[PDB]
């Protein structure tokens, strides 16, 4: 009965007919003079109505906020006034309420809702808080107090890693001795989850500690003698090396080996411990091989085991591991990792002795990449092409490492050129028709065509990779950045289904965690909680969520799409960052996919400028979509006006260089004259903006130079507080040209890449071709889908 | 060099060097999130030293298990299995079946047995499982069946793009209780795996 008047009174306020909206409530109000939810919902319906005509500090801060006095226990009521006070941004007073609501009537009931909605906004600190509670009144909760204790720890342990800002130093202090003292006191634990929990207490509450290490070494070999984990493995690893004990180092490891656990990190440990203790060099080799047999680490071991005893790896254990992983795909990074204690030539030469049948593909592969032969790629593909067609379909093929190190010696070029681009698309997309499945070639075409602009073939690729669910956050960047100015096509799968289901991680997936979080505490799987607390974190502040909604923000715009609604996400979206009280974005792009080296490969190459995305540039493009919200109000906000602050204090103009495109510094500098000066500048600011070159060699640039001019003149059109006459004379005129350039500009790209084809026939690019045994691809497809581009353009 | 680290929920982000294999399945993001909460132990990765966190994800594959069944059912299920593509044929998938071994023949699981579904036509895994000591016990008919597919009718008929294999390893415990040599001729609806 109480909820079902909530929706009633929000749907009448929501349609501002707040009218009825007091009389229903009087009535209720009668019925109910008690009930402090109805007066709350006054307060509630009193704000939306005008909320700069009812005091906040009269109304809300004395009766509700940090010194309120009025503290009910009702669930519904202290939910709603936690609801409230979020909606205002009052995050420590939406939480205050809880804590007095308990500390008035503190019950079972209430400090578990305490925890939970706590547990929304993030404050590490409140279920430290909220879990004493609990344990407390234990008695007529579902649960053990046993478990509430270790909830404060684990509690304390999300204060420690993520939190740590809001604890003052003697309260760090304080509060790890309570979280061991909690622990302590319930002894014996009764699972592994408790062992671990009292570990990670130990482990980071209180480091370098030398009694600490010995404790933690002393519970978890003990528990080693029955039950085998690897939690606890991690634990006993790590002190005993800080015991600088290779005695005990030695026991611990061969424990763990002769129970069946074949772990290099374990033959590392047991190989150095043993030295220390001045085992010979052979019997450690014979004791590993005893126990572990012939595998890929103990293969590994010998030369782990020359480098540790004679400083280089001798040919003896070199070529016992090669014997059997000369040709293998992990004979690459295992031989790398030693590659400073390993004489070259004495490695070429065992390469060299073996049969040329033994040469296969994966070994030439280990041979090129080894840097024992110079680069043949062009021979090795042509000598191993014959793989592509008796290799399995679903398997992938080793002759990419060949193509794309081709692909690669040309994209490391700071400037590539038409023909050069081109000319790796020739090359990649032979060999994924040969081989469909790899995704190595597959995402360097996908790459070289989002630098051209060719949205439609690149497209055609992500949907053979079947990208969902968390590939969504990694994946999606190099095809969903910046979409609002390279593929305006809201008809196309690419934006109805493929982007429509990659937001489920964010709009569904996101707001489902909560409920899977509370059964990890009470199911006592506490171990997982601190690494799953670290993955809703970085999702609120992902670079590609974050990046898609603000784009989206402007697609829409672009497309007069209505905005009500997604600003309204916006702030959602803001305001649970803020109750984080750790305003930052996370990178979670995976550029490592592409290249090895590919951070360096980030800022020197121009085929990703399209991709080089920070977090100047994503803080950025928030405050020009958060000013156009407030322009058509023409007022100067806070939230705004802080955020101002919060960027670097040096000149506007550099810093949107370093971060945004030329065409972006320019319309980023177009809001700020509006909202700040009032747009006395605009005349000459416009006339900038329209002087931005668009040439037929800005490759991504074009689409996006000219889609981010069509977006910001159609924000100064639909703003309707421009009133002086002579600049409303030329924005429309400058709409003028920008809709008459519409086919201008495409033709030029569009001719300019025929020349490029044409380069490419002749000179080395066409003798290479020849080399390549691969014919050039026809001009008109590619034509087509630059031509569809221009198609929807017109539109636009 | 490889070496088993637990998989963190966050590694789901470091997981793109393994997932992009066409035959490994990329969960809903709720599914990752279950077995960890109901079996945390179980859920680990297999990880590379030899390749540096900076600059590259070092993990090679992940191992997705649980345990069901009561009594002489009480067993551990293997459920999905995946080695990076950089890291295959080099007998680390046995490591990481053997892994489950160890982990589940001794406390707190003591398990009777292990088992698994493979399609029937997967003769690459069939050969990888039998050879590590694992036998056929059934074949599940219309395990993989889709909405389309429809339940399947009659186990007459038998497709091997389709039948999942029931597929099973005994251990000590079991005394060879819960497996069959003949295991290929018996045929039940997938309704009739239940523990």
């Amino acid at each position: 009965m109480s909820d079902k008047i909530q929706e009633e009174i929000l749907g009448l306020v929501s349609r501002s007919n707040f009218k009825q909206c007091y009389a229903k409530l009087g009535q209720l109000q009668k019925q109910f003079p008690n009930a402090l939810y109805f007066k709350i919902l006054e307060t509630y319906v009193k704000f939306k109505q005008s909320p700069g005509k009812f005091d906040y500090n009269k109304l809300l801060e004395e009766p509700y906020g940090l010194k309120g006095t009025t503290i009910t226990g009702d669930t519904r009521s202290l939910e709603f006034l936690h609801n409230f006070f979020v909606e205002l941004g009052k995050y420590d007073e939406a939480l205050h309420v809880y804590e007095r609501g308990n500390f008035k009537f503190p019950s079972y009931e209430l400090s578990y809702h305490w925890f939970m909605k706590a547990l929304e906004d993030s404050n590490y600190n409140q279920m430290s808080k909220a879990s004493l509670q609990l344990a407390k009144y234990s008695d007529s909760g579902n649960l053990p107090k046993r478990a509430y204790y270790f909830w404060n720890a684990i509690s304390i342990l999300a204060v420690s890693r993520f939190q740590e800002n809001t604890l003052s130093d003697p309260k760090k202090i304080l509060l790890s001795r309570l979280a061991r003292q909690s622990l302590l006191d319930l002894k014996p634990f009764q699972n592994v989850q408790e062992i671990i929990v009292y570990c990670l207490v130990l482990d980071e509450l209180f480091p370098q500690s030398r009694e600490i290490s010995e404790e933690i070494v002393a519970i978890t070999f003990a528990n080693f003698d029955t039950s085998v984990n690897l939690y606890l493995k991690n634990f006993i690893l790590k002190h005993t090396k800080l015991l600088n004990s290779p005695q005990k180092l030695f026991e611990v490891c061969s424990k763990l080996i002769e129970k069946g656990l074949d772990d290099y990190e374990l033959i590392t440990n047991l190989i150095d411990a043993a030295y220390k203790l001045s085992k010979s060099k052979d019997e450690v080799k014979q004791w590993i091989d005893e126990n572990l047999g012939d595998s890929r680490n103990t293969r590994l071991a010998r030369l782990k085991l020359d480098i540790m005893y004679t400083d280089s790896v001798s040919e003896s254990s070199l070529s016992y591991y090669l014997s059997k992983y000369h040709n293998k795909p992990c004979c690459s990074i295992d031989l790398n990792h030693y590659s400073g204690h390993i004489n070259i030539d004495m490695l070429k030469s065992i390469m060299s002795k073996y049969d040329p049948e033994d040469k296969d593909l994966i070994h030439h592969c280990n041979i090129l990449e080894l840097g024992l032969i110079g680069s043949d790629s062009i021979n090795n593909y042509n000598k191993f092409k014959g793989t592509l067609e008796k290799k399995s379909v679903t398997d992938y093929s080793s002759c990419s490492t060949f193509l794309l190190e081709i692909v690669k010696d040309k994209c490391k070029k700071t400037n590539p050129e038409l023909k050069d681009v081109l000319l790796c698309i020739t090359i990649l997309e032979n060999y994924q028709a040969k081989d469909p499945h790899n995704f190595d070639t597959m995402c360097w075409l996908i790459v070289l065509y989002m630098y051209l602009g060719l949205v439609p073939d690149a497209y055609f690729h992500f949907i053979n990779l079947k990208i969902k669910n968390v590939q969504t956050d990694s994946l999606d960047y190099m095809i969903f950045s910046r979409f609002s100015t390279l593929f305006p096509n809201k008809q196309s799968d690419f934006y109805s289904k493929t982007f429509h289901e990659h937001n489920n991680l964010y709009d569904t997936s996101l707001a489902n965690l909560p409920r899977y979080i509370q059964v990890a505490f009470e199911r006592n799987s506490y171990s997982k909680i601190l690494g799953m607390l670290e993955m809703r974190d970085k999702l609120m502040k992902s670079y590609t969520r974050w990046t898609k909604t603000l784009e989206n923000l402007q697609f829409s715009r672009l497309c007069n799409d209505k905005r009500g609604h997604l600003l309204q996400k916006l702030h959602e979206d803001w305001r649970s960052l803020e109750m984080t009280q750790s305003v930052s974005f996370s990178d979670n792009r995976d550029f490592s996919i592409l290249d090895e080296n590919f951070a360096q490969f980030l800022n020197r190459g121009k085929i990703l400028e399209y991709a080089n995305l920070n977090e100047e540039s994503i803080f950025l493009t928030l405050i020009r979509e958060l000013i156009i919200e407030a322009l058509p109000n023409g007022e100067k906000t806070e939230q705004i006006s802080a955020l101002l602050k919060k960027l670097p204090s040096i000149n506007l103009e550099e810093l949107l260089n370093n971060n945004l495109t030329e065409v972006e510094s320019a319309s980023f500098l177009i809001f700020f004259e509006i909202y700040e000066n009032n747009g006395k500048n605009l005349h000459d600011l416009i006339s900038r903006l329209m002087k931005v070159p668009i040439n037929a060699k800005q490759n991504w640039m074009v689409s996006h130079t000219y889609l981010t001019k069509m977006a910001t003149l159609k924000t100064l059109d639909s703003l309707k507080r421009i009133k002086d006459k002579e600049i409303q004379k030329l924005i429309k005129n400058s709409l003028k040209e920008l809709r008459s350039c519409c086919d201008d500009v495409f033709k030029g790209y569009s001719k300019a890449l025929v020349q490029a084809y044409e380069e490419l026939k002749k000179d080395e690019c066409g003798n290479l071709l020849k080399e390549l045994d691969v014919k050039a691809e026809n001009v008109k497809n590619i034509k087509n889908s630059l031509l569809g581009i221009q198609k929807s353009v017109r539109n636009l | 060099m490889t070496t088993i680290q637990p998989f963190e929920p966050v590694d789901l982000f470091k997981t793109n060097n393994v997932n992009l294999d066409i035959l490994t399945e990329n969960f809903p993001l709720e599914f990752y999130f279950e077995y960890m909460i109901i079996w945390p132990d179980l859920f680990f990765k297999s990880s590379e030293m030899t390749v540096d966190p900076t600059f590259k994800h070092n993990i090679s594959g992940y191992m997705m298990a649980k345990t069901e069944g009561k009594t002489t059912e009480w067993h551990t299920h293997i459920t999905a299995v995946t080695v990076a593509p950089r890291f295959r044929r080099i007998s680390l998938a046995s490591k990481l079946c053997n892994t489950l071994e160890t982990m589940t023949d001794v406390m707190p699981h003591e398990v009777n047995f292990i088992d698994l579904f493979v399609k029937c036509n997967n003769q690459l895994a069939i050969k990888l499982y039998e050879k590590l000591g694992y036998s056929v016990y059934r074949r599940v008919v219309g395990y993989y069946n889709s909405a389309e597919d429809g339940y399947p009718d009659t186990l007459k008929k038998v497709d091997d793009n389709k039948d999942a294999f029931d597929m099973r390893k005994a251990m000590a415990r079991d005394r060879n209780r819960s497996v069959r040599p003949d295991g290929r001729s018996h045929k039940c609806y997938p309704h009739d795996v239940r523990f």
